RNA sequence: GUGGGAGAGGGUGGUGGAAUUCCCGGAGUAGCGGUGAAAUGCGCAGAUACCGGGAGGAACGCCGAUGGCGAAGGCAGCCACCUGGUCCACCCGUGACGCUGAGGCGCGAAAGCGUGGGGAGCAAACCGGAUUAGAUACCCGGGUAGUCCACGCCCUAAACGAUGCGCGCUAGGUCUCUGGGUCUCCUGGGGGCCGAAGCUAACGCGUUAAGCGCGCCGCCUGGGGAGUACGGCCGCAAGGC
């Protein structure tokens, strides 16, 4: 508890999961969800399914805190990203914007042999 | 086909070289930071080289940006 | 001689005070490196579509030379060796190139 | 680099005539003045490999020129070098 | 020669932002990660996800192409310096000074070698987790050489257009890069496509010839044995010719 109202929504989308984290105006994390924190175990958290059930796990323990509107901010791309979204803005949660921040180099580290015919 | 309308079309005379015009230069740039493709700035071969040149030149001297976060989505 | 163009990005929290000592010293460098300035145009301080040393601002500055081709990188050496300077960029001199005309 | 004066001081300074530009004497001082200016570069960079090609190639040109000279005039020749300082 | 032009051509120095990793601080809690599914692994000595600060190495997103430069190998953030090639115009100067080129000399991707430095990410070998009938593999988690820099070696390749260099001659159409012009179009250099004649076993090639011709170099002569053996030369070695 401290009671924070507005803050920030950060959906982290991948092909083998999605976890959400909650934060203060100041990026400050107040609460976190995942595939793996509702009781999903192994390819089930990339679900799209247990995005939405991670996402209202977030926004609800964010209730807590007494928090009611946010700025969404999703980075990866997943399976199971714009369900996040969703759950997010069909929760209590007033969603004042979503935003794509996935970060991308300008060609920095040779990805993994599994990554490549890329830079 | 990107029917909206060529960044050269909608502006006029301007000298692709300076890097200082940050009003201008800022039209070639997406809603990221990316400079724009022919297909939308609607320039040519070597207008577009100059203009790639020119933009680079903005961004270190920090009056344009590399890469911008996309609103929406 | 070669006609080059030193852009110069101070600190944007100098008093008046300051900000005239980083010049001072511009300039008492432009001279030890044979820096004939034909102009300058102090475009004050503008927001960087970046931060840039923490700050999300920059005082700007611009001058059109003339000076000894060999000594045009050792001079940028010294100017990037103040503080309140955290950007130098000389380029060599250009017609410009119009567009749409 | 090489300034139009530097190559004009050159030019006038080898013609055979006012108006020789293109004579083998002009020609062989013009490059005389590339390669010394090149091989110059060279001492100090000598990663640079691409323009030592360029180097090669104006060395070749200056002996089939010279070569020329040794065969239609024996005594421009001998002048033209000793002028210059070509051989060695 | 004079005047113009385009370019990731080369070398040296400087420098910018994104990202990964690590370290520090904050905030926060039970997982993260990974796969077909898993597990090894990492996490309550608090990881993952989030914000702020720092260090370092390597590579340059968009532009970017069907594009450009180079003799090839190859060349891509941006700035300056040093330097090569090349195209056009003007017909100004020399006066056949030309082409080719055994040997020689130089250059030559990657891997690899020597000395010293560096080491973020990646990753032969290797250590483990799965998979399988087995799995000395494919998949997953780790990880040393190496990948990076300097200097010196090595000299190979599907080093390819699988097409040696030069010059003259033989319909056009169309796209494109770069220059000049009386600038719908014309004219020069380069990059593509379709095609006249012609050539080709066919496929296909076709003013960027694989057409018609001349000059010079290199090379082939059934397959295996074999790019081996021997010799010679070169290399520190691997090994090359
Ligand atoms: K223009
Ligand atoms: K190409
Ligand atoms: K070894
Ligand atoms: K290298
Ligand atoms: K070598
Ligand atoms: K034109
Ligand atoms: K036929
Ligand atoms: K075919
Ligand atoms: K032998
Ligand atoms: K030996
Ligand atoms: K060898
Ligand atoms: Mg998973
Ligand atoms: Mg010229
Ligand atoms: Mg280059
Ligand atoms: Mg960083
Ligand atoms: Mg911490
Ligand atoms: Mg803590
Ligand atoms: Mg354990
Ligand atoms: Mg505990
Ligand atoms: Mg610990
Ligand atoms: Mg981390
Ligand atoms: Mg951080
Ligand atoms: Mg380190
Ligand atoms: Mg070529
Ligand atoms: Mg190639
Ligand atoms: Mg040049
Ligand atoms: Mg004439
Ligand atoms: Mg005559
Ligand atoms: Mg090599
Ligand atoms: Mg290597
Ligand atoms: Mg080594
Ligand atoms: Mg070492
Ligand atoms: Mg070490
Ligand atoms: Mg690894
Ligand atoms: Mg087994
Ligand atoms: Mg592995
Ligand atoms: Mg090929
Ligand atoms: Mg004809
Ligand atoms: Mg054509
Ligand atoms: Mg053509
Ligand atoms: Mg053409
Ligand atoms: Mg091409
Ligand atoms: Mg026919
Ligand atoms: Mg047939
Ligand atoms: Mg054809
Ligand atoms: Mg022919
Ligand atoms: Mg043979
Ligand atoms: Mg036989
Ligand atoms: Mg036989
Ligand atoms: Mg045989
Ligand atoms: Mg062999
Ligand atoms: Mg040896």
């Amino acid at each position: 508890k401290r009671q924070v109202a507005s803050g920030r929504a950060y959906i982290h989308a991948s092909y083998n999961n999605t976890i959400v984290t909650i934060t203060d105006p100041d990026g400050n994390p107040i609460t976190w969800s995942s595939g793996g924190v509702i009781g999903y175990k192994g390819s089930r958290k990339g679900t799209p399914y247990a995005a939405q059930l991670a996402a209202l796990d977030a926004a609800k323990k964010a209730m807590a805190y007494g928090m009611q509107s946010v700025d969404v901010i999703v980075r990866g791309t997943g399976a199971g990203r714009e369900q996040a979204i969703r759950a997010l803005q069909a929760s209590g949660l007033q969603v004042k914007s979503i935003v794509d921040d996935t970060p991308v180099p300008h060609n920095g580290c040779r990805p993994k042999k599994k990554f490549r015919k890329a830079s | 086909p990107s029917r909206k309308a060529k960044v050269k079309a909608t502006l006029g005379e301007f000298d692709l070289r300076d890097y200082r015009n940050v009003e201008v230069l800022k039209r070639f740039l997406s809603e990221t930071g990316k400079i724009l493709p022919r297909r939308r700035t609607g320039l040519s071969g070597k207008e577009q080289r100059i203009l790639a040149k020119t933009i680079k030149r903005a961004r270190i001297l920090g009056l344009l940006p590399f890469t911008e976060k996309l609103v929406r989505k | 001689m070669r006609r080059y163009e030193v852009n110069i990005v101070l600190n944007p929290n100098l008093d008046q005070s300051q900000l005239a000592l980083e010049k001072e010293i511009i300039q008492r460098a432009l001279e030890n490196y044979g820096a004939r300035v034909e102009k300058v145009e102090e475009l004050g301080l503008r927001r960087l579509a970046y931060p840039i040393a923490k700050d999300p601002q920059g005082y700007f500055l611009w001058y059109q030379v003339e000076m000894p081709e060999d000594r045009v990188n050792d001079l940028a050496r010294e100017l990037r060796i103040r503080d309140n300077v955290r950007r130098v960029m000389v380029v060599k001199s250009q017609e410009p190139f119009l567009a749409n005309a | 680099p090489i300034t139009k004066e530097e190559k004009q001081k050159v030019i006038q300074e080898f013609a055979r005539f006012p108006g020789d530009t293109g004579s083998t004497e002009v020609q062989v001082a013009l490059l005389t003045l590339r390669i010394n200016r090149l091989s110059e570069h060279l001492k100090v960079h000598k990663k640079d490999h691409h323009s030592h090609r360029g180097l090669l190639m104006m060395v070749g040109q200056r002996r089939r020129l010279l070569r020329y000279l040794q065969r239609e005039d024996p005594e421009r020749y001998r002048a033209l070098i000793e002028k210059l300082g070509i051989r060695g």
